[PDB]
């Protein structure tokens, strides 16, 4: 039999992927790997020289680590493999910078601004003079003081990473901007892509604001949207000589920095206090969007499937791992997402059940269609766990299994019906299924969502009732635990990759997310975390030129 | 009266579940470990010394008249005021005879104040100390609920549900609390369930052989049986999974007709 | 009764109604009219029908720029729209003899509804009413046209708009005077949540009765904020009485003897009717003459400097005919009463650091929006108890159209739902009459 | 008048009350026991004189650990409390017949003042009690005690603890079975804010008149919530009368036949009441024999479910006498009943949801703590509208000793005080007599 | 421009300070844990170790690099001369060493005979996350070392109890939240 994960587990595995026995406590414990030799060999440079004796890491207290064969992690759809302390968000810059990029991103229309320029300011605007405000933006934003060398402004090099681009649905007047700083929809995505795109733009124009990273790694998220608008009206009130009093001003700076502004993520409240643009914020469609792999294929599974990636390594890593609990992370189960092809395989397997069965979108969403296309994907699924010991090794803990299986599912359902809640649905049918069929799912409190789901897949009610394109890490059933809102996304992305959209729920944060300029390349985001995990991947954000070399 | 039916399914795994859910149902008897072996296996105290005690009597305190509390008779660990300790396991995925969920129903139908915790790498009770050792080397020790091959009680570090076994038939174990010797064929127990080594091994006795833990495991498996074997658990689990969805929308007999 | 003060009630066209009324007969506390406007307030909502229909039709769902490609629903809710109200009523009804007010608006557009207090008197909070409405909408619109079981998420997004994930009402069409309890700067701050644009429309752009609607709402809101509680209750009645309901016809005085005037003259005015009611003496006469002048009554003094600074309001903006006056007008009254007299400004100061607020919120780069969307409940405006946000009012009622935040442009559909209560479209004359009915039993 | 069904009323000692009483005469929107528990808990306030005394004379100002040297006050509040408590009565009270009443507790060590309703009437939340009585308190302690003008301050931070920096009073000596507006997680989630220790103390460690509080004030935030209006609302007006009232005496009737017993008895025990009631009726039997059953009522069938999930977890958290099986026997109640009946949980599985949820946080070190620390606002436990938390006051209440975050460590205060209410401290009887009263109405 | 400021700022956003009294009393009366100096300095070395992203419990785990938590510390001070004593002086902020006599009296009669634990998490998970991860970090690790240098069940109540006391009864923030319009 051909299975996607087989090569992973020949090159993981010494022993046949189905053999059902291996030998223990032979490999010396944790001298088996060289990221932990390199760990301890820097933790007595640093504990000597900088730490005065104090110790930092001791590998002989606690567990003995390496009692069994550390295995070494694939990337998806990627010919390279690294330890699995290379993923954790904190030692991978690639991670990073995927939350930075998102974190320092706000989209800002401009359209009001200028009509009240135009008739209540008496100010003609042209395209010239559009030219001339994009200028005066990118000089100003990062840390620029316009025509005053008497203000302080940031080190330029500081913020090598801050730009302003404009993009726009008009034809005409995209082309008479200047190239420097525009994200040109007609020349980024196909024409089909193009055209959708325009139309649900309109002819509106729209700025795009990348606060450096540096103001968000001294800072919160909350920064990034009061630095960009007063950079904003900044650039407004220099690049256009205006004449009017100072309430026609304010009136002005509401039309220019208060109007149409777009966020990556809301506020949240409660003991989830947070500011806005931080990754708790950021609903399922809006992460879908951020991605750019519709832009690039025409896979549907491939591209739900870099949707899950994103949305494992910022959902279960960063987000839950660290702002949520801290400590050594919740790496483990988002890289069981996204590492070998365990969960392509399975995605694949169900995309071509529905194709031979439904139709690529032949079917309304019934609860008979989910119900069969889930059970069959959970099947398929389980068995080939039951059949691969070293699969089930590979994927040790229940949890990072249960995901996979219902992921898969939900993927399937998504492809037959079309419709995310549809998908949700099967999602959790495969979660209940799975726990009678292993008589196990994941940890302690990994199925509190997984009961409660049924009932509010299709619920109409106030506090469960939500597209799953709308939902998020906010959503009450989703607040706390790990091993789900990556894959949520996954399925939102895919009950639009079986219609051949071409965006999910916000036009505006896909071509903004277009931009080349970005540090991390949405477009493939497993091959840029495969990079950063092997220390490859230049992220910003770092203060070298204002610390002593020494 | 009405008669229950504890699970669906015409299965040997079905059946199996039914058996364990079943508190009429006597477990067989496979091994005979004494229960001062049991104590120094579990290591919350030493066989010799008295129950420490977390709260007075029941009868050296005194309680507010209550009606609907007073007519449920308490354990006798509960009356005598003694901690609360637990009893964990680690279930091999390889046909292990007792199974996370399997284990967590069986014990809330079968035992009396008792909390129960599931996992996918462990399963924990936790009661009263005397009730707690009286039931454990009574049901979980020595019946066919325990494999010492294919199940260890681990209290932390719990690593090897899922892993291979090793060439002994063994589930993998970092601690390595338990150990197969090979001039007997029994397996030891050299260090409690924490991890403390033990002053002497105790015997725990010889591994179940695979032929008989086909037969009695509760896991449903590609080789041993299938769930696709079963159609009648798909068929309900399909159904209680429709009647919460229908349950969700819209909670009215009318809608309640498409189930 | 513990307040010996009388006022005369005058009419917004200075002729006077009453005299020797109770100072407590417009407390808060006692007026019938204003418990009513504030259950009114609580109990209303307003639902955007229109709105819905274009949001479902154009699969708009989302706050901002937001749509989801596939989740279309072409429902005709504006053609119905009365088998929906009729829906949406026998859902909400409780019992029989109950309010449940379910009406009409523009033809189909949009709705009135009024939620029965029934449900409100087992309620925590005022939350109640948008819950409840958007919970019979969604079973309305659901029910009349045969939504499937699998667009019901749709339906919801459509009319409340990703409140699970977003705690608001954002992209919604369905909305309320007050916004989300756990959206509020300080506790007991809901009431001052209505901004002075929703106060003007409502009114019908009629000075007078949009100050008593800013007046009742802000002194209310002292109330229930603790700080009209003991010594500071007398202060906030005076100020209500004087600076919403023109208590001695102060305010219609003092924009006739300034008809032709300057806020200079509004203060001269304003001082020598005080000096002449006997509400400040002479403190002492310095070496450089400069007699000070001392309060013979704090709270009536305080009372009076508000009255004359919303006539200095009226007269500043009447003789601009601009509404952008208003920072500075307050800012300097004060200023120059202070330097004046030696004595204290409205409410000790907060009014002038409050009208600092104003100004550098409404006229510069750093300003945000115009004098109409004012209201206490923001980190700016939140300074003065209830004495900086009623002269607004007039301000925005002088205004000839020269402002970008107008009230035609803020608040038509607030105007079209609210001017049809006769408490709320003529705060001042039915304020009075609630006063006077009260008028014996203290 | 809408629901045809009716429901029998039966005491906590199982002794019958009355038959044939209306579904509806249970309701929170007619029962006038539930409309006099909710406007009770809105207006009741709890103050630690003895707190405040010890805060001032040690300078513990600030929240935790936090003290600041220097400002430090001599004050003897538990000696003058009957003073002082006349003082706040006589700033509180708005007439003189109002329902304003100060109340001495524990010899002058705490107050339970409860403000007027005339005082929340006019105000748009319940947040008006706190602050009034936080002023009223200010103003007495300035004025019995001759407290300099530069230590208003240093009273003020003793009362309520940083009030202005941090929303909320935590370091102060005031408090509320509600929380502040800021914590709620969602809207309409006032009521929801209660913790499950607060009920517990507040009854007295009662089980059945815990029950019956955390189940009133659960079922009463689902109507505010906007969740029980519609089709949806007989199923909570049953899940109240069955869990919470033990209507037809099924809670004390199974807890009888499971004397010594287990949660599968339980289990067996309901599913055998329910056939003979006929409830739930056999929908097919399978290949293997098994019979897979249907509800013929659902809304009945989920009443009789949560009913059996409060006595099985009274019957093995008394078998141990401990608190902390209650997560695995709301888990495992329903996970055994749905595969040995094929029917969905007792909420569609959002009760079984809660369950996994509160095992996680009760025994992990991701948060949580005891089960008396959660509450129906908590994010672990707001899945289940208003099914999940009596079953935690019951077990809470049927324990012996064994948890540290016991309700003497958590809700003393709150306990004290809220308990000298007979509406409070006993809501079974008076819910049943307020039935009894609108029996006829329907 | 400045690093000073920003490491100002980093410092003081990093510094969560933990009661460790409660914990011990849970470890004494609950699961019969006896406490002793030893046991505290045993604690601390595993506390150490854990805080910066080591593993003590679950095999197969990944670690954060060393070189990236270099300022990462747990430390412990104590109102409690004779139980400072018997303390290991590396990781103890000795109170009668860092301040004056008198401002020594002064500090250990307001802090009494309590023992506080001091958790600096990097820098570097406050520069990628927010502020408001410090606390759950600090009270996870906290957890995860009480139950690795006790030799605890990896989960029970009386974890909930750590977990409780760690999260909110005993810890002190720097700066409180400031939800509703604030935001933050
Ligand atoms: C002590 C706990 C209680 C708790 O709150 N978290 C623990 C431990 C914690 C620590 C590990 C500390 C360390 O490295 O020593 C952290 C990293 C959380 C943190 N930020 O401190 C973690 N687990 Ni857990 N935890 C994991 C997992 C798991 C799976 C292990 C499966 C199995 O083989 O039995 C099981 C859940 C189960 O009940 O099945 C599990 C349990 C447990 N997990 C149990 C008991 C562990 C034991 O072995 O004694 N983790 C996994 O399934 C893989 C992902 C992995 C997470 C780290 C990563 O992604 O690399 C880690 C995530
Ligand atoms: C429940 C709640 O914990 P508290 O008891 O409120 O401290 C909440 N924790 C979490 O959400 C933990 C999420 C990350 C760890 C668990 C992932 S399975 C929080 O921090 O506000
Ligand atoms: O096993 S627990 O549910 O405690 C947490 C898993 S990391």
């Amino acid at each position: 039999e051909k299975r996607l994960f087989l090569k992973a587990l020949k090159e993981k595995f010494e022993e046949d992927p189905k053999e059902k026995y291996t030998k223990f406590y032979t490999f010396g414990g944790w001298e088996q790997s060289a990221r932990k030799r390199e760990f301890v060999e820097a933790n007595e440079k640093i504990v000597s020289e900088k730490r005065q004796g104090i110790p930092l890491y001791n590998p002989d207290i606690g567990v003995p680590l390496g009692q069994r064969k550390l295995m070494p992690y694939k990337l998806s759809n990627t010919d390279d493999y690294c330890e699995g302390d290379d993923l954790h968000f904190l030692n991978n810059a690639a991670i990073q910078q995927l939350w930075d990029d998102i974190r320092r991103t706000v989209i800002v229309g401009m359209d009001t601004a200028h009509s009240v320029l135009e008739k209540r300011l008496g100010v003609e605007v042209t395209p010239e003079t559009i030219n001339e405000y994009m200028h005066t933006i990118n000089h100003s934003l990062p840390g620029g003081a316009v025509v005053q060398e008497h203000m302080v402004e940031v080190h330029p090099s500081l913020a090598w990473d801050c730009y302003a681009r404009i993009f726009t649905g008009d034809d005409e007047l995209a082309d008479e901007l200047d190239s420097r700083f525009l994200i040109d929809i007609n020349k980024l995505f196909p024409e089909e892509q193009a055209e959708t795109l325009k139309a649900a733009i309109g002819k509106k124009t729209y700025q795009v604001s990348r606060v450096p990273s540096l103001v968000g790694r001294v800072c919160d998220g909350g920064t990034i949207s009061r630095w960009s608008a007063m950079q904003i009206g900044m650039s407004f009130i220099t690049a256009y000589k205006l004449c009017a009093g100072e309430a026609a001003t304010a009136d002005f700076s509401y039309a220019s920095k208060h109007a149409d502004v777009i966020q990556m993520g809301n506020a949240l409240p409660g003991r989830r206090a947070r500011g806005p643009n931080e990754p708790g914020g950021i609903r399922f469609g809006i992460l879908s969007d951020v991605v750019q792999t519709t832009r690039v294929s025409e896979d549907p599974v491939e591209q739900s499937l870099e949707v899950v990636a994103t949305g494992a390594a910022l959902y279960d890593q960063i987000w839950l791992g660290a702002y949520m609990s801290g400590g050594i992370g919740f790496t483990q189960y988002a890289t069981a997402s996204y590492t070998d092809d365990i969960l392509d395989d399975f995605s694949y397997y169900a995309l071509d059940y529905v194709e031979k069965k439904y139709g690529r979108m032949g079917t309304k969403a019934t609860m008979d269609v989910v119900e069969d296309v889930a059970g069959e994907v959970t099947l398929y699924a389980l068995e080939q766990y039951d059949d691969y010991p070293a699969l089930l090794e590979d994927h040790f803990g229940g949890s990072q299994r249960a995901a996979v299986a219902a992921a898969a599912s939900g993927i399937g359902v998504c492809m037959a019906t079309g419709n995310s809640n549809a998908g949700v649905n099967g999602w959790y049918l495969s979660q209940i299924l799975h726990k009678e069929y292993h008589s196990r799912l994941g940890f302690y409190g990994y199925d509190l969502q997984d009961q409660c789901g049924a009932s509010n897949s299709l619920a109409i009610r106030n506090d469960e009732a939500a597209p799953l394109e709308l939902r998020g890490p906010n959503y009450p059933n989703y607040a706390m635990n790990v091993g789900h809102q990556g894959e949520y996304a996954g399925i939102a992305q895919a009950a639009h990759s079986a219609r051949g959209d071409a965006f999910a729920l916000n036009p505006l944060v896909k071509v903004a997310f277009a931009d080349p300029m970005l540090v991390f390349d949405f477009s493939k985001p497993r091959k840029e975390i495969a990079r950063g995990a092997l220390r490859e991947f230049e992220a910003a954000g770092e203060r070298d030129v204002i610390l002593p070399a020494k | 009266a009405y008669t229950p039916q504890f699970y669906p399914g015409a299965t040997k795994v079905a059946e199996n579940r039914r058996n364990h859910l079943n508190p009429n149902y006597e477990l067989e008897k496979l091994r005979e470990i004494p229960d001062e072996d049991v104590v120094k296996i579990m290591g919350h105290r030493q066989p010799g010394e008295d129950y420490k005690t977390v709260h007075p009597p029941l009868e050296e305190m005194d309680f507010v008249e209550d009606y609907a509390r007073d007519l449920v008779e308490p354990l006798n660990g509960a009356k005598e005021g003694h901690r609360v300790r637990y009893i964990q396991f680690a279930d091999s995925m390889y046909f292990a005879p007792a199974q996370p969920y399997d284990r967590s129903r069986s014990y809330m139908s079968r035992l009396r104040g008792v909390d129960a915790g599931t996992l996918s790498g462990r399963q924990v009770v936790e009661c009263r100390e005397s009730d707690l050792e009286e039931f454990s080397k009574n049901i979980l020790m020595d019946t066919e609920l325990f494999d010492p091959a294919t199940s260890g009680m681990r209290g932390a570090t719990v690593h090897g549900h899922s892993l291979r076994l090793d060439e002994n038939g063994m589930m993998f174990d970092a601690l390595q609390r338990c150990v197969f010797d090979e001039k007997t064929g029994h397996v030891m127990y050299v260090k409690d369930q924490v991890g403390k080594p033990l002053d002497a091994p105790v015997d725990v006795g010889e591994p179940i052989p695979e032929a008989k833990l086909r037969e009695i495991t509760t896991i449903y498996r590609n080789d041993g049986v299938a769930m696709r074997a079963d159609p009648d658990v798909i068929e309900v689990v399909k159904r209680i999974h429709r009647a919460r969805t229908l349950g969700g929308y819209i909670p009215t007999n009318e809608t309640f007709k498409g189930l | 009764v513990k307040y010996e003060d009388k006022i005369s009630l005058y009419d917004a066209k200075g002729n006077l109604v009453a005299e020797n009324v109770p100072l407590e007969a417009i407390s808060p506390l006692y007026n019938p009219t204003i418990k009513s406007m504030v259950k009114n307030i609580k109990r209303t909502v307003a639902v955007n029908l229109a709105g819905i229909e274009g949001t479902l039709a154009a699969g708009k769902i989302g706050g901002k720029g937001c749509q989801v490609p596939g989740r279309t629903l072409d429902i005709s809710a504006v053609s119905n729209a009365q088998a929906i109200a009729d829906e949406v009523e026998k859902i909400l009804k409780v019992s029989e003899d109950d309010d449940t007010a379910v009406k009409i608006i523009n033809g189909g557009k949009q709705l009135a509804v009024q939620v029965p207090t029934a449900r409100l008197e087992v309620a925590a909070e005022y939350s109640v009413s948008m819950l409840s409405t958007a919970m019979a909408l969604k079973e309305a619109l659901i029910k009349t046209f045969n939504i499937d079981m699998f667009d019901g998420s749709t339906v919801h997004a459509a009319i409340v708009g990703n409140y699970p994930q977003v705690m608001d009402y954002a992209g919604s069409n369905i909305a309320s005077l007050l916004g989300a309890p756990s959206m509020m700067e300080g506790l007991g701050y809901a009431l001052r949540n209505i901004p002075v644009n929703h106060a003007v429309a409502t009114t019908k752009k009629n000075m007078m009765n949009a100050i008593a609607f800013s007046s009742v709402m802000e002194q209310t809101a002292t109330f229930e904020m603790g700080d009209a509680v003991g010594s500071f209750e007398r202060q906030h009645l005076l100020g209500l009485a004087y600076q919403g309901l023109n208590a001695d016809n102060l305010v219609i005085d003092f924009i006739k003897a300034n008809a032709k005037g300057t806020v200079g003259s509004v203060v001269e005015t304003v001082i020598d009717r005080a000096i002449a009611d006997g509400v400040i003496v002479v403190d002492k006469t310095m070496s450089s003459g400069f007699n000070m002048y001392k309060p013979a009554d704090v709270n009536k003094w305080n009372a009076y400097a508000a009255a004359g600074l919303v006539a200095a309001v009226a007269v500043s903006c009447g003789a601009a005919r601009a509404a952008q006056n208003v920072a500075s007008v307050i800012l300097y009254f004060n200023d120059i009463l202070e330097y004046e007299t030696g004595l204290p400004g409205v409410d000790y100061g907060r009014s002038m650091g409050t009208a600092v607020g104003f100004s550098f919120f409404s006229h510069s780069i750093y300003g945000g929006g115009g004098p109409g969307i004012f209201n206490g409940n923001h980190v700016v405006t939140r300074h003065s108890k209830g004495f900086a946000i009623p002269p607004v009012c007039a301000a925005m009622c002088a205004d000839a159209g020269t402002q970008m935040f107008s009230p035609e442009h803020t608040s038509g559909l607030v105007g079209s739902v609210y001017s049809a209560f006769d408490e709320f479209r003529e705060p001042m004359k039915y304020v009075i009459e609630g006063a006077l009915s009260i008028k014996d039993q203290f």
